[PDB]
């Protein structure tokens, strides 16, 4: 007659390492490192993210138009931009402050493309149909949508001298290009005076430019160039244009709501009819478990990214079957 | 183990016990059979599940132009440190928490014996592997009776007295 | 049969 | 706990016990008593004392203009990561901190209880509870020879092997 | 006759948490975690901390009048602004590199407030009178009390150009400002040259400004604005000011010393007489306990900040009356 | 320490073992000696070594003018913040590792103590210290049948049950 | 007859700390700190380092001629500045983007030092004569080695426009000057326009300078400066350089290789003819253990930097003989 | 009456 | 005669 103390086995194959032992069969086990995504690029909280498809975020800004255009009014949870976009800064220049930009739209969840200045009542005594073939559409010289070409009109260039005042309640982005002609005589057949200038001013923005013209190498066939600025009016703030020359008009602008958790990732998955509360540049992610080795870059409630392959922490026993 | 209970004096498990972490395995006139302690299973899988649970909740992209070189290798250090903490502190924290536990359970089944060893005291024998043979005989109200713990030594004393000479 | 939320024993009673 | 005595074999605490985180007591002919054991407990003072001083030694603002959002995100970035390594790295170490100072005072106990039983071999009977029943009369100068690691078993051998019978 | 094994208990109410257990009942804790304070902005060993009042940074230094004029010499452990000081730049403009300054500021223990330029012999030939309503002060229109607002006299703004040597054993700390009128008659009428520089010169420093005029959105009801600029005089360089118009001189600069552990802070505490180790912008923190959920500013020896709201190291027994 | 073994119920250390971690000392008529227990030293070992290489493998210049002190203070904050944090999970870690492995070696000789103990049953007495005095003679062949863990009890059950009386 | 269980002791006097206890005797321990150095500079996976001797970076790069010229190919595992390198920029002014530049070479494994234009067939009708007591060797005045003092030549500056293009299939890093007299009859005698420009552009870089003229302190007896500018000039692109004055033309260039692992130390250390895999200021370490509390500048694989005296895991028991 | 410096006991003895 | 590969215990056999 005896009785006998002793402990669960089973036929578990799971193993956990520890301090002093490596391969230690266990017979239960929890796994803390999620591995597995599906691939697709998913809704987040139930909102869409934005696709910028052949463009990447300049190009969409300025209105390259090689890009399939969008909806007047969208909003999304994150922006994904594709690995190589081939449409972006279609005529040559330096976008100026470009990352600060990527860096502002990285919180932004909204977008209302209005027309800020008409192309047909903003600048009389001037002529809005200036195209190039470096930002061809449809195999024809084009320009960008939403900005315009002020050039000379029968001869003169009048100075010009344009306002907007924002009533929308949010920040305005507004977008302007300022052109740099290879030559002198470029400027004269394009803006008249050799000496032009241009103002824009909001109560905090200030900045005035001067054409500077020399002989560049030329890309995409151009030797002079076109820089790009950018600013955010503040709600109730004036912009005001005032030019002679070499001003690249501003037409449609940007109304901009700010939110949380957003971001920009570059990825070459497609959208699927999905969500998920986590979005890797790769796929979707449960956000169950506290660790992820799938991608340091996540959007949305996510895992901490580690390098380990495996983190499991056993709570069973010693499987000695 | 650290008690040298599991995988110790006690070489091996029991897959014929699918009823609990920890328990008995008895044989007497009325036959043989397995039972789970629950008590202790139960108060296992809540050390356990807490151990867990606070594992799972202590844990709760940007450009540069070309003159921007430094503060893009900065921000590159920071997430590469980071990267580094994190990895190191989830590893030692795995290793160090599957030590603790199979530690506990080796605990658990120790403390199981020994209650049951000073329980029985001389009216059974250690005949090793975590058994005891009784000297008496110990019917199924006796075996539950060593289970519940409430063992009854004046009971069967004399009778273990004598055929333990 | 214990009160095992996070199936830490695997069902088991 | 880990090592069976405290909520364990020893159900509960001395509140009567006032002198001590350990120690005995005694009935016997001369009355009964508390008595703490002050060298256990000036060691383990030790220890926790060097546990919470290696603790409380092993640890010893910028604005940005609308055209710098990358290095204020970078520096929130900082900030932050440092805050979650932090608050883990402190509430990490006190939680596991805890558990082996509870561990250390278990084993403590029982190691007294294991001291004092291989010092009165079958002088004396178990009884449960952390509790020695003496074969043989103990006075006051007999449990300060129990006390002080002193216990003389030849001494009381034969008369506690006539009442054993 | 028996003798028995046991433990220590009492009657203690502190529960700590493992990692197996969470409420459990011990004998005796200590807290590592302070989450007390005394709701005062205090001494920091031993040296008063520098309040600026209704000023700012900017407003102090810029000598703004409405603001309760400091003694000449000072010295603080650290800069306490008050959430919502209405006096600042009070002509509007910007402040450049501003930011940069409040970090300079931020290790800086010492001030002297010394004439550097005095106005009544540092600029011949020019008018030192000029004042403004965007800075009044008791209701009529004044200016800067550190700056000088050079204009032209009997109809002429001869050329002017000053020096200083720094002999203070100290970096020196000049400011200045350049005005850009809202048109050019304006520019006219106030230095009556249109094409007027400015040049401020050291060692190592170099600018030279020029007015820029465009009507700007009207701000405090002013339609022109007015930069500002500083610099740090090494001991033993000179500065040089060379200007015929648009020159808002220097008249008081600081000399600076450099110190350890101050810092800047935003606080609406009020000063009382006491002393602490650890001050934090809603009071002042005892430092003995290594963690502290208080604030994670802290100027001088402090706990680590942490999010936890409770650390407890048991030191006593499980508690088992 | 926290197994009551090493400097508790076994006060030294034994210069004269020269050939292990644990293991026994015997004298008997055909003489004395040390000898150690190669199998438990060798899974020390094992555990050790495991636990220094993962403790090794575990772990695997900017300039700024005059204004750009804000980002010279976040990377100086960045490298101080890092080599805090390494620093105190170095030290941290060895801390914590070392009380395991003085409490590892604790257990093992304590374990070991147990199996001879529970292998010798009533056939020697506990003399302290550590040491078992037999009820019977105990030969070399004797001596190694208690090391390899073969040894047996029925054998000399009569012999020492006599000496014992 | 007695078998008794021990264990192992020993004459150890290793000491290791524990949480209960501090000074604890131990058998038997493996030390995890590394605190000792050879006192040497010493190569790296094999590549002996660059030393710059008496010169800095900017001496370096510029062409200090008090500096002992280097081979023209040169390719090293790290650069070595020394403490108080007397030579550097040695007519005074500015090194524009420096640090960036320095940042750059922190990633530069090779330079090829090559004639981008020749002195004697680049800048016809020009003087390439020009020399400055400020950067003075062999006690008479000289000029940087790499650049080109392109004054007036029999009472003209004609408008010189010279190109380059990048045929070395690597970057190569191109440097300029630009001088600024103190007066504007230095400007006239120097380069008979006061109104001059140059024009230097790339198809990424593009940057237009006009002569500040301004008295300045006295630096190295030069009232007049001169600023330093750089680029790289990517494979395949074309530099162009236009002035009419104030141009300091360059004429030695560098194409750079790119590799992993390198940076800058100031180190006042000697080469030896040694070899390790990681390399301090102070001296070499052997990569081995985890940590090192000799310096937190480290190149190569090279154990973490702590603050810690003692690191030191035993593996043995505690000794008690 | 230990030596217990940081109040570890709560005085006791 | 242990296999210490680290030379955890000293050769020590
Ligand atoms: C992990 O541990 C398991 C448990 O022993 C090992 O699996 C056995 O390995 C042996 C030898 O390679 C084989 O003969 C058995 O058939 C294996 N059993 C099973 C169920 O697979 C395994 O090799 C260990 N792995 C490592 C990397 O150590
Ligand atoms: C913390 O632990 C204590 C100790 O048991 C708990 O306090 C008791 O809780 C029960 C049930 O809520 C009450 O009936 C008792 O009166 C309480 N005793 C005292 C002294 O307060 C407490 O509930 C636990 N708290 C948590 C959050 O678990
Ligand atoms: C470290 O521990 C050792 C071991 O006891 C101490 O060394 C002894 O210290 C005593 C008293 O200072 C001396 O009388 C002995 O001669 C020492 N022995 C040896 C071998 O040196 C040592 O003092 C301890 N150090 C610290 C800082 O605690
Ligand atoms: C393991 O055991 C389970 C029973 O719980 C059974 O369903 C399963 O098929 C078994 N697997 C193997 C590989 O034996
Ligand atoms: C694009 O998708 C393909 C498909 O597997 C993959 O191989 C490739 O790496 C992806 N490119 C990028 C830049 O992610
Ligand atoms: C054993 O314990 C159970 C539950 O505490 C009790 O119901 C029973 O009467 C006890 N005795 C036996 C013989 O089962
Ligand atoms: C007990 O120990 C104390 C102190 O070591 C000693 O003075 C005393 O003589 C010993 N014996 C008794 C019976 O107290
Ligand atoms: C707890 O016990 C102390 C005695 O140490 C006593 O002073 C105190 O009043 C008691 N408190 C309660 C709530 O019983
Ligand atoms: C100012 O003090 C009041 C008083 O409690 C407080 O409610 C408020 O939050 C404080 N404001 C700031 C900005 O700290
Ligand atoms: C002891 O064990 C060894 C090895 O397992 C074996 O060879 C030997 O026969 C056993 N018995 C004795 C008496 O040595
Ligand atoms: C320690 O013991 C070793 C033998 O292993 C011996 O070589 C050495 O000289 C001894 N050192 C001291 C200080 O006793
Ligand atoms: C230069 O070397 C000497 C020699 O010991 C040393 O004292 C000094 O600190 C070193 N200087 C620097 C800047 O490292």
């Amino acid at each position: 007659d005896t009785i006998c103390i002793g402990y669960h086995a089973n036929n578990s194959t799971d193993t956990v390492d520890t301090v002093l032992e490596k391969n230690v069969t266990v017979t239960h086990s929890v796994n803390l490192l999620e591995d597995s995504h599906n691939g697709k690029l998913c809704r987040l909280k139930g909102i869409a993210p934005l696709q910028l498809g052949k463009c990447n975020i300049a190009g969409w800004l300025l209105g390259n138009p090689e890009c399939d255009p969008l909806l007047p009014v969208r909003s999304w949870s994150y922006i994904v931009e594709t690995p190589n976009s081939e449409n972006g800064i279609c005529y040559p220049g330096d976008f100026i402050d470009y990352e600060e930009l990527r860096e502002q739209l990285s919180s932004v969840s909204s977008f209302e493309r209005f027309e800020i200045f008409p192309k047909e009542s903003s600048w009389p005594n001037h002529n809005t149909n200036g195209v190039t073939a470096a930002c061809s559409h449809e195999g024809k010289s084009s320009f960008y949508r939403n900005l315009l070409w002020l050039t000379e009109k029968e001869g003169s260039y009048p100075k010009l001298k344009n306002s907007y005042v924002n009533k929308k309640g949010k920040e305005v982005l507004v977008l302007w290009g300022i052109h740099h002609p290879p030559n002198s005589k470029e400027q004269q057949n394009l803006y008249q005076n050799e000496n032009a200038y241009v103002s824009v001013v909001t109560s905090n923005y200030n900045r005035r430019f001067t054409p500077e013209i020399a002989e560049r190498p030329k890309v995409r066939d151009q030797a002079g160039r076109m820089n790009y600025y950018w600013t955010l009016l503040k709600p109730g703030d004036t912009i005001i244009f005032e030019a002679n020359g070499n001003l690249i008009a501003p037409m449609y602008a940007f109304a901009l709501s700010r939110g949380f958790g957003s971001g920009i990732i570059t990825s070459n998955a497609s959208m699927h009819e999905c969500n998920t509360k986590c979005q890797t540049p790769l796929g979707a992610i449960n956000s169950s478990l506290p660790y992820q080795n799938i991608h340091p870059v996540t959007i949305g409630e996510c895992p901490k990214y580690v390098r380990s392959a495996k983190l499991r922490m056993v709570t069973g026993l010693r499987n000695i079957p | 183990g650290l008690f040298g209970a599991i995988a110790g004096f006690i070489e091996g498990g029991w897959t014929g016990m699918i009823d609990g972490w920890y328990g008995y395995h008895h044989q007497n006139e009325q036959g043989s059979g397995y039972a789970a302690d629950q008590k202790s299973t139960q108060n296992a899988i809540n050390g356990i599940t807490n151990k867990v649970n606070t594992v799972i909740e202590k844990m709760n992209g940007k450009e540069f132009n070309k003159l921007e070189k430094r503060m893009e290798n900065l921000n590159k250090k920071v997430d590469d440190g980071f990267l580094d903490i994190w990895t190191y502190n989830a590893e030692l924290l795995v290793l160090l928490e599957n030590e603790r536990t199979l530690d506990f359970h080796d605990s658990n089944v120790k403390n199981l014996y020994e209650k049951v060893k000073s329980q029985l005291k001389n009216n059974a024998k250690e005949i090793g592997n975590g058994c005891f043979e009784f000297y008496h005989k110990c019917d199924n109200e006796c075996m539950e009776s060593v289970r519940n713990g409430t063992y009854d030594y004046p009971k069967y004393s004399e009778e273990s007295k004598l055929n333990r000479e | 049969l214990y009160e095992d939320p996070l199936g830490v024993a695997g069902g088991m009673g």
